[PDB]
């Protein structure tokens, strides 16, 4: 009867500024965020361009990787609002020139 | 006003004894006293690491 | 019986087995007194119950007794009936089986 | 509750019903008779509770309240 | 399992418990009976109280009826549904209940 | 996120424009040439977003209010103002601000 | 029988820390001294912080810059963990940063005028991934906490002006410990600051103001 | 650079014998818990003077609580009564000595009897006893000085009823905190005090010797002197 | 209640803890079997940090105690009580016994 309540609210909770991991968590976390539309999964291997708030940039070492075209982009979501007047926006990770993999944040 | 350990760091909620047993939440507890831990595990780090970078 | 009928007013007197009586009719019953009924051994009184008032479409301040919230007869204007209609339904959603 | 209650009150009038409508003309009384003269209003409290001042003091002797009426 | 968390608490140095001594602020005189202490993730919920505060003097009234609005969305008014009356019954608080219905 | 409109109502056409009387250009100094809120004003629980007007008539004022009409020369406006202002409690800046126009015009 | 302490900072440490002593005590008092100490420390020294800020082309908060890895907000959060250092009689002035390079743009590069000091010479403010210009300003004051509920908003006058919220005492933990030493004690107190303050003067500061406090019940007067 | 504000308001009220209720207003925030500490603390435990701290009835002749003595009160209550006397000793003496010897018929005692030592001010009239005339009794007070709280260890070790030390005119503080407002900053503190006292010193001047103690004990760093001035 | 005498504003959750916490006994504690007049003296002896509250001591009482019938009987003498217990001693009003 508790677990209930405890699993039926934490889908209630509302985002903050500055994210900070639990200390305690299930190993679960990783695998939901990543299976959600709301991070950005590089799609081929390469080394980064040019990033900045507002998009990145891959070149692909396509040595490696499947015939592509050199360079995809990713544009970032900058304080798009969503239904519950909640505040969604992405914030890079990566620095410029940083090997990255297919599946990667 | 809150108390603080013997330290000096302060503590920041104050919870309620009396909701856990009756409730029988136990796994809080348990989180505490890991969180506890993993706390103590970081304060070791940044003592190894306030000298000799 | 000491605790089923108090604060509830005697609807006769009582007789003492031994003969001499102990409490009149129409005299309210009160922590006092009932020491009075375990003391001398009695088992069996009669009570003025809202059953059986003589008034109509009414209830008399007597064959009601003690207001069991105050302490004291019961004043004259006591909704009695919605106290005891929601005095019985409101702990009910507890009793379960 | 600043000082006085229904405690009190209900040693001189009684059945604590009696007791609201007989304050309830005093109030009415000590209101309409212009007291609101507004340099007392902000020092002291509301005629509501000086009624029942009044009555647990034992001044008024409601059976005289009554007898303010018919001054109507 | 348990014997885990105590061999991890032992190498930060703690006790071999979460307990520990604690003092107060107001004084510095220590509480017996050493307390337990710990990190405990804690969420904040989607139920403010920005937008539950809602009180109201007069305004709109119903078309048809000729009664306040609810919600807060326009400006409420506070339902007095019918278990309310009864309470006022009870009580015996005849004035109160009256005016609850026609002035109000 | 709020959201105006104007219609087309059988008295005529109401509009936006930051020209209604009654109306200082204090509470309208935070209003553009257009009648639009600047992007970056910090707005306050009560202040006009978008400013509108709209027509009315049959008056046939109270004999009061004719006379009071009479003494300051108080003319009667047959327009009237329906703006958009934050409701009261609410505080916060701009951020964008979408206007969608006429069709076929 | 007399008993009166004076002042020591034995024990210097750490980054910030240290260790203050007072030698003797009155048997008794220490205790005394020790939780005033504490609890006035902790309250009431004022210090200076940053409490409004104009970035270059920017106007409000939810902004982004062009070759920025940082955000606007992500910025004005950065500013807020700057140590500053004011001298005496300052208690407003205007910091200027105007930069051209192509890296980390740290808080050293502030502008080295008269009067300030910016201990936290390590702090990023903001992230240039390529070359271009930034420019900003930002409004030291001094002040000292009140609490969430009784501080004004700051009036803004200029266009990009963002209001940002300043802590200002500059204290960190405190903690005493009380030693015998027959017929006398010895006061041992903990402080840690962020650099701002000397400990020295700020132990005197906290019983200068807290004897101030008490110099009423001498008087049983107004004042 | 705002100016810490100032009580500026007091309303000194006695509602009983030794016992007075003074009350102190608008101080900053959290200032009445501290100053309500020391206050009571200092006031209470570290105050110089003297009080009784042995008896010895019959030269050693009582050993417990449950003992018959020829008067109407067991040993309890004659050690509760004595305990109470408030004596003033004097500064070039560092000992007293209390001698209840005797030998009567029937009579009330008080403080009026009791032949002591130098140095003694039994300061008032206390009841003690009443007298039943029978066989001899006698009973010995010993009286010392200094400051704080000495504890004793156990209670009657030889031939006296240990007891121990108070060294304190006040015997009660209890302070509390409310709430009071300035104006628009209404977070601020109210303290009221409620002082109880034994007689040897009015209770108001107490508390004044009692802040002196701590204003005195900082010369060194701070100066006393300056705040005075405003 | 209106449904029956019994109150309804008793304390309830940890109210209850505290009271019964200093309310209970210890048999080898600090202070033990000591002497005291009157509350003031327990309350002066436990703020200066030497008695264990949960200790037994002695107190010498007096105050006025209300019969069943009306009458107002004094009582007084010695009895034997604990640290904790006389600390409430002073919010009982005149009227009730100890
Ligand atoms: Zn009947």
């Amino acid at each position: 009867n508790r677990v209930l309540m405890g699993a039926n609210m934490q889908r209630q909770a509302v985002p903050t500024l500055k994210s900070e991991k639990p200390l305690v968590g299930t190993g679960m976390e990783k695998i939901v965020a990543r299976d959600s539309g709301n991070c950005i999964i590089a799609r081929n291997v390469g080394e980064v361009a040019e990033v900045d708030s507002n998009r990145i940039v891959i070149k692909v070492d396509t040595e490696k990787s499947q015939t592509s075209n050199l360079v995809d982009i990713y544009s970032l979501t900058k304080f798009k609002r969503s239904n519950k007047n909640t505040c969604i926006n992405q914030r890079p990770i990566v620095n410029v020139g940083d090997k990255v993999e297919a599946g990667d944040i | 006003d809150m108390p603080y350990m013997e330290d000096g760091t302060p503590v920041d909620v104050c919870l309620n004894p009396l909701g856990i047993p009756s409730r029988m939440n136990i796994g809080q507890i348990l989180e505490a006293h890991l969180g506890l831990a993993s706390y103590g595990l970081g304060k070791k780090i940044e003592k190894t690491l306030e000298k000799t970078r | 019986l000491v605790e089923r009928a108090l604060g509830r007013t005697l609807a006769a007197d009582v007789v003492t087995e031994k003969g001499v009586v102990l409490l009149e009719a129409g005299t309210l019953l009160d922590e006092n007194l009932v020491e009075l009924l375990d003391d001398n051994g009695i088992d069996m009184i009669k009570v003025r119950s809202p059953i059986t008032c003589k008034t109509r479409r009414g209830l008399c301040a007597k064959c009601y007794g003690r207001d069991l919230a105050r302490e004291r007869q019961v004043n004259v204007g006591e909704s009695v009936g919605v106290i005891a209609a929601q005095s019985i339904g409101e702990p009910g959603t507890q009793l379960t089986m | 509750m600043a000082r006085v209650t229904v405690e009190d009150c209900l040693d001189k009038v009684e059945t604590r019903f009696d007791l609201v409508v007989l304050a309830s003309m005093r109030a009415n009384k000590i209101l309409k008779n212009g007291y609101s003269e507004s340099m007392e209003n902000e020092k002291k409290e509301k005629a509501t509770v000086v009624a029942l001042r009044e009555i647990a003091e034992s001044e008024i002797t409601s059976e005289q309240i009554l007898r303010n009426e018919i001054e109507g | 399992k348990e014997e885990d968390i105590k061999s991890l608490l032992k190498i930060g140095g703690f006790a071999t418990n979460g307990q520990m001594k604690l003092f107060d602020g107001r004084t510095g005189k220590p509480f017996d009976r050493h307390v337990t202490v710990g990190y405990m993730y804690m969420l904040k919920l989607d139920h403010l109280v920005d937008d539950k505060m809602h009180a109201r003097s007069t305004g709109s009234y119903s078309l048809v009826t000729q009664q306040p609005l609810g919600g807060k969305a326009q400006f409420g008014g506070q339902r007095f549904g019918e278990m309310e009356v009864w309470a006022l019954q009870a009580y015996g608080a005849a004035y109160t209940l009256r005016e609850m219905l026609t002035v109000k | 996120e709020f959201t105006c409109v104007a219609r087309d109502t059988k008295l005529g056409p109401e509009e936006i424009t930051a020209d209604i009387p009654n109306v200082s250009e204090s509470s309208l100094a935070k209003l553009d040439e257009s009648g639009i809120v600047h992007i970056g004003a910090n707005v306050e629980a009560g202040d006009i977003l978008v400013a509108k007007i709209t027509p009315k008539a049959e008056q046939q004022l109270t004999p009061e209010e004719r006379l009071l009409r009479a003494i300051f020369n108080e003319k009667a406006s047959n327009v009237v103002d329906s703006s958009l202002r934050m409701p009261s409690g609410t505080s916060g800046t701009v951020i964008n601000v979408q206007v969608f126009e006429n069709d076929k015009g | 029988l007399e008993f009166v302490p004076n002042i020591q900072l034995k024990e210097d440490l750490g980054a910030f820390s240290y260790k203050v002593q007072l030698s003797p005590v009155e048997k008794g008092m220490a205790h005394i001294l020790g939780n005033s100490i504490r609890r006035v420390l902790l309250s009431s020294l004022s210090g200076a912080s940053i409490i409004k800020v104009n970035i270059a082309n920017v106007l409000h908060e939810y902004s982004t810059l062009e070759d920025v890895k940082e955000d606007v907000v992500e910025i004005v959060s950065n500013l807020k963990k700057v140590a500053i250092k004011l001298d005496t009689g300052i208690d407003r002035l205007d910091l200027e940063l105007s930069v051209n390079k192509s890296g980390v743009v740290s808080a050293g590069d502030f502008k080295t005028t008269q009067g300030v000091e910016i201990i936290n010479k390590d702090q990023p403010i903001a992230t240039l991934t390529n070359q271009r210009a930034f420019s900003l300003t930002a409004t030291v004051s001094v002040g000292r906490n009140v609490g969430i509920l009784s501080a004004i908003p700051t009036e803004l006058e200029r266009v990009g002006d963002i209001a940002v919220d300043a802590d200002f005492n500059p204290i960190k933990r405190v903690a005493f410990e009380v030693f015998d030493n027959g017929d006398s004690e010895t006061l041992e107190v903990f402080v840690k600051t962020n650099g701002t303050i000397e400990p020295l003067a700020a132990v005197t500061k906290a019983l200068e103001y807290f004897c101030e406090q008490i110099s009423v019940f001498v008087s049983l007067r107004v004042p | 650079l705002e100016n810490l504000l100032h009580p500026t308001n007091i309303k000194i009220d006695e509602y009983a014998k030794n016992a007075t209720k003074f009350s102190f207003e608008a101080l900053e925030r959290g200032v009445g818990y501290t100053l309500g500490f020391a206050l009571k603390q200092t006031m209470l435990y570290s105050i110089a003077g003297a009080c009784v701290t042995s008896i010895k009835i019959n030269d050693g002749k009582v050993t417990s609580l449950e003992d018959v003595i020829p008067c109407d009160e067991t040993v309890a209550d004659i050690i509760l009564n004595v305990k109470s006397l408030s004596v003033t000793l004097a500064e070039d003496v560092e000992t007293g000595t209390i001698t209840f010897e005797l030998s009567g018929s029937e009579e009330e005692i008080f403080s009026e009897e009791a032949k002591l030592s130098e140095g003694l001010a039994i300061t008032e009239e206390v009841f003690i006893c009443s007298y039943n005339g029978g066989k001899k009794l006698k009973i010995e007070a010993k009286v010392e000085k200094g400051v704080g709280f000495r504890p004793a260890q156990d209670n009657f070790k030889d031939g006296e009823f240990l007891l121990d030390a108070t060294f304190s005119p006040v015997v009660f503080c209890d302070f509390e905190i409310k709430d009071a407002r300035v104006g628009r900053r209404t977070d601020l503190d109210k303290l009221e005090l409620n002082i109880k006292t034994n007689g040897n010193v009015n209770c108001e001047e107490a508390l004044r010797l009692a802040a002196t103690k701590i204003q005195n004990q900082l010369r060194n760093i701070v100066d006393i002197e300056e705040i005075n001035k405003g | 209640s209106p449904a029956s005498g019994q109150p309804i504003i008793t304390p309830t959750q940890d109210i209850v803890l505290g009271l019964y916490y200093i309310t209970r006994e210890k048999e080898g504690a600090r202070g033990e079997g000591k002497l005291f007049s009157s509350y003031e003296d327990v309350s002066r002896a436990y703020n200066s940090g030497t008695i264990d509250i949960h200790a037994k001591i002695k107190l010498r009482i007096d105050r006025q105690v209300f019969d069943t019938k009306g009458n107002t009987y004094n009582e007084k003498g010695v009895v034997n009580t604990t640290v904790g217990r006389a600390l409430l001693l002073n919010i009982l009003p005149e009227g009730l016994s100890f």
